[PDB]
Formats: structure tokens, C-alpha cells, sequence
């Protein structure tokens, strides 16, 4: 029981376009109540109960090939976007980047929730997300 | 001049009246009617030499194995240049952008278009690498 | 019903001060729950039922005046600061900056929360608030 | 009542390891409600009934020597790990350092959860966590 | 000395038993009593004559449109100072913190108080442009 | 040679029919039989006399206080080494990672190793300071 969902991505590579996830509730860190759905077709989460939800996600990157790729990659949340956020990708010097956002978002009944990356990037191929750790989240805060 | 019957490997010596006195060690004329030899050029170091000097003839200087001539004959020696690097004219230039080279004394071609093929770019290259296509 | 609330910013401009909030429910990005009430004078949420809250804020900057502005602008969230975020302004190299923190916090009946912003900025003017993305937001935990 | 917690690190001294936190609820900062308990001896949080939860943490940084310190800091939490953070400390050109990561994560009955700070840094003691500010937090979702 | 009779636009000349000889063409004596004409000045490429060499006074020279005099009589050319900065006798500066100068072959001037007038600050200055002041 | 009799202090004069005239002033021969006199070094400026000249013996130099010889017979001065250098016969130089120099005119020693007494780092050092241990 409760009203939440977790969708892990499934892309790795920075490629511009919306991202794919998983909703399998098998699946290490994925979460899929009733009244939460995840629409295969078109990559969107489906609330079907109107209300108010925390809505959140994260975007973890990782250096792939030593000495190269630069930039930043964003992720933005489409019901223009409800939740967006920028992640720097450093010059070689480290080799992960890490971002977080969070809100409160009133979900119409039936609202469909898309998630798109765009890559400002030199040398792409560089950097790739992290498998695991590129997450959409919500939970109800309205009873 | 009488000195133009002096003959190339001779000087006509005006320390001598005028007569053709054959070029002294390590010089060389190769006109006739010269005044003096010239002295010989010595190719050492990272030079070596390509062709001996002759009484006739000036020596001319390569470079030893690894090191290319720059620039008139042979004036300059330059490493052979490497990975990322072309020889021009002025020397070992790196390539420009969207052109790579993979091998020590190699020429820069562009990148390979991987859509030509019907593939996609795996890993974008550099001026010392090709893209990597993959299917 | 429930206990939550989310104000958007109305600031703009970088300058020293409290932050001023839009509460109306009728914007977008705005909630406001009974128990929440926003004071327009002192600036203040004013939260009338005691409890633990999540309590969150989040900072957008974007770049209005090309290649000029550096430095740093931070948010605190006063009842010293029982909540505190500093988001770097890169030297131009890319045209926004994000920052998101949130906390477990204790409010006493009647408590009172506003929110300052300070600049340590060369350029102030380059750059500004993002607007509907400056948000102060809290749900309450405990039933 | 609820189910929920939030810890404040005792550590100051950046050394790799396993984190102390604070769990007297007397004290600023700390909540601790039944159902959760912290094990003074492993350093870890018990979960004692199962379900969903929102976990976060946040890591605050502040320069202690002038002029001094580079490189990053680490926070993982482990049941490889379920939580990770990675913040960057600048050279010296603004004293703080910030970071937030926040996730649903379903934990068993009994789970033990620990934090572990690891340091990639040059000149170490020229950083210290900022006291207060260092927070591991949970509160549960499912009913 | 003889050769002090010798007037300005000539020179005491030693080849010829010291008579007082024309000076011989581009060169020029401003006093009487030199054994020898000074070469006039030339003012080329960059430099424009401003005024011509005569026997007894040397071409003096300024700068082409769009540049202007640096040093002792004209020694050398400097393209005219542009936004942000303003000649001095060391060339083109940088206008220093506060100051500003929005035109070419300007001076810099102190940023505008907006204060004063009883405005805000819209926009800080830099050294090419004054403050954008607000009501 | 005539001119060998000369002694020091003298020289074989050509100009007067090889005879020992004494050294000039501001001069001397350290040796017999030179055709002159060497001139005296001065010692000005950052330079200070450490020995006279005399009709036999060169000045010699030393550097004013606050400052050291470097090379030769004191040919250069260089400002005495602060915290974090130490000197060497080509001057100031850095301490090496690992060493630390504290003191003026000090010399680069190795960071305590806090452990070895059963103390932990609470500083680390820098080529300018020791480590701080604590227990």
C-alpha cells in the first residue's frame, strides 16, 4: 500500500532524446505502487489518483575514457518543464558528477510524466551514465 | 681574365702569378675561374654524410635515421614526426580538427564517416585517432 | 487536505535582503494547505499546527548579461539558519546554476520562517533568480 | 508518533572510516521516533519495521586553513552501496561545500544502516565537515 | 674658424679648401659652421610629411589617419586608442577601476553615482561603458 | 726575458725601454714579468670591499648584509633564502616535497614523522613549516 514509485534508467549512453526506464518492481531500486503505471510505448509515468506528489530525480555520471570529454548534461521533466537540472561534467581531476532536484507537483488524474536528456558535450562518448543511479521518484503527500 | 682558364677542382692563386694551383684540402670549385676553393661542408652530429666532397663537388648532408631534412639542403633536422602529426613544409604540424593520423611518419586523412556505412559513432576520434564505428 | 505548502519567489534582481513569496494556490508551483499561512508584511511562512517537516529549498540563477558576472549567492532559512545553501556562479562556459537542500525539521506552533538571500558577487547585475524556480517547500511527517 | 529520523554526524576531522552521529533527540537537529534506534558500538542506524523510505543525506564542508586544501570528499551509505555523494572542495575563492542525494529505498525488518566518509584530498586538515550540517535522514512512505 | 662664415643651407666643405658649398640634394644645415649637411628626415608608411625638408631646416613628420604620435619628435605610430581605454604619454592605457571611456580617441571618466540623482543601479560599468542607472 | 727581472708590483714598461716602472694607480701584478698592470676590481653597489687593493694583490668582494656570494669569486649577490628555500651553489631553491625550512638563511630538513613518538598529524607541513602532531 501508499501512493509512490521509483523508475530506475536504462540508458547509458549520452544520447540526445527521452530517456527509458525500468518499472519492474523485481528490479534493485525500482518502486511501483497501485494507482502508478509506466507506459512501455511512449517511456511516460502514468498517476492515475489527482493529487499533490513530491516529485524528484537524480542524475549520476561517470568518466568512461581517461583524459577526455567535457561539458554538461541536463535532465528535464515534461508533463515548459516541470523539473530541470544541469550537471557540469568536469575536464580531466575526478571522475563522477552528481545532481539532485526536488518539488512539490500537482498531478492532474491520468498525467503522464516524461523525462528528456540534452548533452552540451564535447567528446560525448567520454562520459555515460551511471547504471543505477539515474532515478525518477515520486510519493503522495495528499490523504 | 687569364684566371678563366683555371678549371673546376683548381683557383687561379694570386699568390702564385695567376696560375691554377689544384684546390687545397678540404675545399672545392665547381666552376673554373674562381679565386679561391670553397671549403668543404661537414655533415656531423645528427647530420650525416649523403655524398663525399670532391675537389669538384661540395659534400651534401642527410639526416641520421629518425630525424627528416627541413628547409634548402638539408639545413635543419627534425625529429620524424609521430602520431596526431604531419610533415608539412615548416615542419611536424599537428592536424586540424575532424582529421586524424595513427602512425609515425603518416599523413592526416579526415575521419571516417561512419554513416556512410550505416553505422554509428562508438568513440569520437582525435588528431591521433579515428572515430570507432560500431553496428 | 494535508499539511504542505510550496512558495515560489517573486525576487528577480541579486540584492541583499529577505526574499518576497507568491503564496496564492491559483500559480503555478504554489501550494498552500489549511495550517500554512503566508504574512506578505514580515515575509514569513507562519506555521500554525507544531510537528517535524520536510523542509526544502531550491536556488536557479541563469546568466542575463553575457560574459560578465563571478562569484557565489547563498539562501538561509531563519526561524543561527536552521537551513543553508551557497550556489557557485561560474565565469563565462555555461548559462545556469542550480542548488537543492532539504531537512527533517521541528516547528513550534506559530512558528515563523523567512528566507534571505546574499550575494558575494563581482557583477551582480549579470546575473539573476530564475523565475518559478526559486521555491520554498515543506510537508509535514509526523501524523 | 510516525516513522521517522534524522542524525547529525559527530565527526569533524576528515578520516576515512565509518561516521559517529548523534541520536538524543535532545539535542538540535536530532529526531528519533520508535521503530528507529542508532547502535553506539557499529555506528549504525536499525531499521526495526520493513517498508519504503525516503533516505537522504547531506554533507557540509567548510575550509579551516587560508589559502589550503583540494580535492573531494565521499559519503556512502551501505545495508554496493544503497546512497552515494561525492563533493568537490575548491582551492583557495569561496570556504564551503555542499551536497545533497535523496532516494526511495525499500529496507528490511532489522536493516542496519551505516555511512562511511572517504577522502580523495590533498592538505585534509585544511577541511572539516561543518558541525551540524552533516545529516543522515529517513522518514517512511508505505503505510 | 673660416669655416663660421659658412651660412645655414650650406657646409664648410674640407675637399674643396674649405669654401662654403650648397648642401648636396635631401640633406639640410639649420645653423652655420658644419663641415657636413645633415640627411633630411624621410616619412614613410606609416608616417605622412607634415612639413618638407628644406637646405636649411629638416622635414618633420606626424602620423597617417587613424593613428597619432608617440615620443621625442614623432618617433613612433600608435593606432588610435578605442572603448576602454585612453592615450597617454606611454600609448594607449586601460581605464583604471571605476572609470570608464565609450569612445574612440576618449578619455576616461569616472562612473556615473547613480545615487546622486536619486537612482539605483541597473547595471554596473566597466571600462568601456558608464553605469546604467534605473528610476 | 729583461722584462722577467720585473717584480711584482711592477711592470716591464715598452714605452721606456723595458724598465720595472711601478704599478699605476688603481692597479697591480700579483706576479713578475707582465708587460702591465691588471686593474683593480671595485667592489660597489651590492658589492663591499672584503680586501684592498694593493700594488700586488686584487680587491675581492664580498656582499652587503642581507645578501651572499654566488659563483666564481663572488661574481653575483643574491638576497639571503626565506622560509620554504634553501641555499645552493646556484642559488635559492625550493625544499623538495617532504622537506620543510622554517628559518632565514635555514636549511631544508625532512617533516617530523609525528607516528614514530606515538602522535597523529594534525597539520600537515608545507616546504615552509613542520608538521603538527598531536596526542
Amino acid at each position: 500500500q501508499g501512493m509512490f514509485a521509483q523508475l530506475v534508467a536504462q540508458n547509458v549512453l549520452l544520447i540526445d532524446g527521452p530517456l527509458s526506464w525500468y518499472s519492474d518492481p523485481g528490479l534493485a531500486g525500482v518502486s511501483l505502487t497501485g494507482g502508478l503505471s509506466y507506459k512501455e510505448d511512449t517511456k511516460e509515468l502514468v498517476v492515475a489518483k489527482a493529487g499533490v506528489y513530491y516529485v524528484f530525480f537524480q542524475l549520476e555520471l561517470r568518466r568512461v575514457v581517461a583524459g577526455e570529454g567535457s561539458g554538461s548534461v541536463s535532465l528535464a521533466l515534461h508533463l515548459a518543464a516541470a523539473l530541470a537540472l544541469t550537471v557540469d561534467l568536469p575536464p580531466a581531476a575526478r571522475n563522477s558528477a552528481f545532481g539532485f532536484q526536488g518539488r512539490l507537483l500537482h498531478l492532474s488524474a491520468g498525467q503522464r510524466l516524461g523525462v528528456h536528456l540534452h548533452t552540451e558535450a564535447r567528446a560525448r562518448h567520454a562520459w555515460q551514465l551511471t547504471q543505477g543511479a539515474t532515478v525518477l521518484g515520486l510519493f503522495r503527500v495528499t490523504p | 681574365d687569364p684566371c678563366s682558364n683555371c678549371p673546376a677542382g683548381t683557383f687561379c692563386d694570386n699568390n702564385r702569378n695567376q696560375i691554377c694551383s689544384p684546390c687545397p684540402p678540404n675545399s672545392f670549385s665547381s666552376a673554373g675561374g674562381q679565386r679561391t676553393c670553397d671549403i668543404c661542408r661537414q655533415c656531423k652530429g645528427v647530420f650525416r654524410t649523403r655524398k663525399e666532397c670532391s675537389s669538384t663537388s661540395n659534400a651534401e648532408c642527410d639526416c641520421t635515421p629518425g630525424f627528416h631534412c627541413l628547409g634548402a639542403g638539408c639545413s635543419m633536422c627534425e625529429q620524424d614526426c609521430k602520431q596526431g602529426q604531419e610533415l608539412t613544409k615548416k615542419g611536424c604540424k599537428d592536424c586540424s580538427f575532424g582529421t586524424f593520423n595513427d602512425q609515425k611518419r603518416g599523413i592526416c586523412r579526415p575521419w571516417t564517416d561512419c554513416s556512410l556505412d550505416g553505422k554509428s559513432v562508438l568513440v569520437q576520434g582525435t588528431k591521433e585517432r579515428d572515430v570507432v564505428c560500431g553496428p
